[PDB]
């Protein structure tokens, strides 16, 4: 079921850039 | 097409985004608080990002780590539902900063209707009906303050500009109580909202809380969906929301909507917006506009079809508007009824598990919520546990099924108000339609 | 069998720069209060002290792997 | 309109049937077994009354004891719903005859359409085009029997005349076990349904199971609503259905259901029937017709908007038809998946108390279905614990939202076929839809 | 003791006749071959019989109620 879910860690190569400014 | 958004809000909005989401193949990132991990959506949710600590001010409210969430998620946009951030106006601007799509209006258009003082100057010149009031903010210069209320006849209420959910709101009868209600609504103003500003409004004792829904691709182009009937009201919150609103016929339907959309046109609005007017005497009178999709509008999704939340994630995409004005066609009469978690006799908030859990079925029932068997209502939050949505060919068919739909709907361990609204539904004033925005607080006389 | 935990959500850092040493390892221990590691978020690095005196127990999330508000990242004694 | 009918049933068709009385102001009287009295329906009705012990034939199939029930409450009409009794002429002749309405056809019609052979020929006579067949039950003479058998062209089935469920039914290749597998079909059609009469039809090997709606009112006066393809099914029972069938052009809806239509009115059928057939090379070929409302109704009533079962109500009470032809428009496409509580593999019934159960909801998804959690589905009757139904403006929008909603179903305490209906969701040829009746059972690979 | 209930569903009557004495009664006790009360289904006035001789505890049940399968209508101990 849904309930009984366990989080699995997000992937560490994704990226998205902010501005400096 | 969005490659990936973010569900900034909790509970039932949070439920529909990502459920629209999936329907549309989004990758769904669901940012939660500490307290929130439980949260069907949550659970139903790709990726899921603890944001903050129980309380909102620290989680929801917290702008800057709703966008860490998005940068280290990858996203691209951010749906703020509504509530907390759907509009503010700072949160847009900061969301649009950072290269992510903010789902919803721009910025300026947040500023510009979010202010109220501003948006009936801006419906003024568009041609939109105004309650008549003080036609601007209220000063220390009593003697213009009384000559106003005199001009305009009372009785009068003080509403504060950056006011919302119907707290702010003050009733004065006379001068008399002229300047002690202006500095207790300013000083509640300055304790919630952080805006002192207030104004005067001519105060109508049998209207009708018409809206109007109008969808809006930012590019020229803007369509009215029908309109809905908020009358059942307690305390200006709204407890049973239905459209189309009986007794408006089509020829003022169209009459009120067209012009609605001519007002979006002007402003250059985006997204789903909502126009809230007072209906009386066949003359509709603007009160205020919700930029933002609002929590009852499944009752206009479910008369013309038209999936409001996929509308919106599209128009942010960038995509322009697929719906033409000749294609809207309302066909039938949906009456919702808000499910709060609260001690019926005090509406005081009931937190606490929820140890058995029933939902409604059937042809034309819609319910809409994040409960279920084992979930512990947390007390950080608004009271709000659900909506329940029942829908027929006409009005009757509709209170029928809702009458039918509440008594099958279970909800232990938890004080919910479930008995106040199957007592509102079997009102006999109700059934007849057209009820004022006060009938509820005389019925209840207390 | 102290946790100290991230206080933001950004991206784990050992390293204070990509080329230089990293703060701690196991093992040698830390005080009471000292640079531990590094969260980045919207740029702005951040540095998490040290709350409690004593052994780098383990560390539990590498270099550059996400962590949300309260993740476990380190055990001390 | 009716002052009280009696629900001769059980399960998601008795809740159905209850929740279509309670919206007409209809009183309900929910006759059950001893091993029923936990059914939703039984504690949602109005009157209950107990008829007999656990087992079908004694309880559910006793004719008597229902007419009891029906005499000492007051009832003055009885809906079998589906299964059980409905297409029993005997006891439809019986409940007319004892002064109770019989909310479906005439006795006399069901017993004309019931006997395929029989409806065959009325469905020649009308103008309703038949697959290559014995033209009649067979005979003794083995030499006309291969001779037909050759001149159609092999491969044949036998199917007897009044069997159902999909039991009674053998396939033929050629003229070797012809006898042999009539013999034993006789002898299972005697040891089932107590009638060996059984015919010859010509098998087709891709067909798509398409079948019409067809509304009647007795007074000449009939109307069809859409189609629905009922392809995916195993072992001759559907697992799968939608509406409308993918592929069926309009001008081919609108000339089998004019057919359809005119041969309801010749017959003087009265209430709402099924037409099936078989769909290939853009021809139709009818099989059997269905006296009573279907398992998937609710999917021609999500697209059509036409509640059914209320249409039922309303013509057993004498009303005519209200609904022209003109005027039913199909308006997006439904698909239903069958729930059932068996082991997905091994396909045999699992009885067992339900620990917990959170059933899915949402925008245009329907749940109809009678557990909930504590509840024990007792042993002695079908395998069927809820239907699951989702609409959309198009196939793949009602497939995805499927798909969210099977994700989102939780049931456990017994073994459920949910994750069959993921795989079938999820199938590319699904999807892209139009596949033969026996897609499914080579989908297995075996 | 020993309950005895209806066999099928109609009308439960205690005097054969509108107008004449009752099958039985509380307190007296009654035999294994012996009718005990009346269940009227579609004009067809049925009996019912006993299983277990012994004394008539009390009648759960009143003359012109409507039962149904497997009601409790009699308790004898
Ligand atoms: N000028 C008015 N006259 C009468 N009732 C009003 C007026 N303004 C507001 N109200 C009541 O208060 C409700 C909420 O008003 P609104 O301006 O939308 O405040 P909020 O921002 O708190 O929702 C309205 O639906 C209406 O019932
Ligand atoms: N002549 C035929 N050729 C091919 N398949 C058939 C034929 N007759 C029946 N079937 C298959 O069996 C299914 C059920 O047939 P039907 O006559 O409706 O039996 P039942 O009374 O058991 O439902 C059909 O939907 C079809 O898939
Ligand atoms: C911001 O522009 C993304 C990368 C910024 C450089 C930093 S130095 C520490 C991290 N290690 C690495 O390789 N890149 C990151
Ligand atoms: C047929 O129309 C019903 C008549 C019911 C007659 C019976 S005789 C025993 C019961 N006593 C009485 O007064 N009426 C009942
Ligand atoms: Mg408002
Ligand atoms: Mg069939």
């Amino acid at each position: 079921s849904w309930i009984e879910r366990i989080k699995s860690n997000i992937t560490p190569t994704r990226k998205a850039s902010i501005p400096e400014g | 097409m969005l490659d990936k958004i973010v569900i900034a809000n909790r509970g039932e909005i949070a439920l529909r985004i990502l459920r629209a989401c999936k329907e549309l193949g989004i990758k769904t990132v669901a940012v939660h608080s500490s307290a929130d991990r439980d949260l069907k959506h949550v659970l139903l949710a790709d990726e899921t990002v603890c944001i903050g600590p129980a309380p909102s001010v620290k989680s929801y409210l917290n702008i800057p780590a709703i966008i860490s969430a998005a940068e280290i998620t990858g996203a691209v946009a951010i749906h703020p539902g509504y509530g907390f951030l759907s509009e503010n106006a700072n949160f847009a601007e900061q969301v649009e900063r950072s290269g992510f799509i903010f789902i919803g209006p721009k910025a300026e258009t947040i500023r510009l209707m979010g202010d109220k003082v501003s948006a009936i100057a801006a419906m003024k010149k568009a041609g939109v009906p105004c309650v008549p009031g003080s036609d601007g903010p209220l000063g220390d210069d009593m003697d213009k303050n009384r000559a106003i209320a005199k001009r305009i006849g009372y009785p009068v209420i003080i509403k504060a500009s950056g006011g919302g959910g119907g707290r702010g709101m003050r009733v004065v009868r006379g001068d008399a109580e002229l300047a002690q209600s202006i500095s207790m609504t300013r000083a509640e103003a300055k304790a919630a909202f952080s805006n002192d500003m207030v104004y005067m409004e001519k105060y109508l004792e049998n209207p009708r809380h018409v809206e109007i829904q109008v969808l809006a691709d930012g590019q020229g182009n803007a369509i009215y969906l029908a309109e809905r009937d908020c009358s059942m009201q307690r305390r200006h919150q709204k407890v049973v929301e239905e459209a189309p609103a009986p007794g408006i016929t089509p020829e003022l339907r169209r009459y009120i909507g067209e012009r609605c959309a001519k007002a979006c046109v002007d402003i250059g609005y985006r997204g789903a917006g909502t126009f809230e007017f007072l209906f009386e005497n066949g003359e509709f009178y603007f009160i205020e506009m919700n930029t933002r999709i609002q929590v009852e509008h499944p009752v206009t999704e479910m008369i013309t079809g038209v999936d409001l939340i996929k509308e919106q994630l599209r128009i942010a995409a960038g995509q322009p508007l697929s719906i033409k004005q000749e294609e809207v066609h309302v066909r039938g009469h949906a009456v919702e009824c808000r499910i709060n978690a609260e001690d019926p006799n005090t509406f005081l908030p009931s937190p606490g598990k929820i140890t058995r859990f029933h939902a409604p079925g059937g042809f034309g029932v819609r319910w809409e919520s994040h409960i279920y068997a084992g979930y512990t209502v947390p007390p950080y939050y608004d009271s709000m546990i659900g909506k329940l949505i029942c829908y027929g060919e006409n009005r009757d068919v509709a209170i029928a099924r809702m009458k039918n739909a509440l008594q099958e709907l279970i909800i232990d361990g938890i004080k919910t108000n479930v008995d106040l609204q199957i007592r509102i539904m079997n009102d006999e004033n109700f059934q007849h339609g057209g009820t004022n925005i006060h009938y509820l607080e005389k019925k209840l006389g207390l | 069998g102290h946790i100290v935990r991230s206080p933001m959500v950004g991206t784990f850092y050992r390293t204070p720069s990509p080329d230089a040493k990293a703060f701690i390892e196991v093992g040698q221990k830390v005080n009471v209060g000292d640079t531990l590691c590094i969260v980045e978020a919207m740029k702005m690095m951040n540095q998490i002290e040290a709350d409690k005196s004593g052994t780098v127990k383990a560390i539990l999330v590498e270099s550059g792997q996400p962590v949300e508000f309260d993740e476990p990242l380190v055990v001390i004694e």
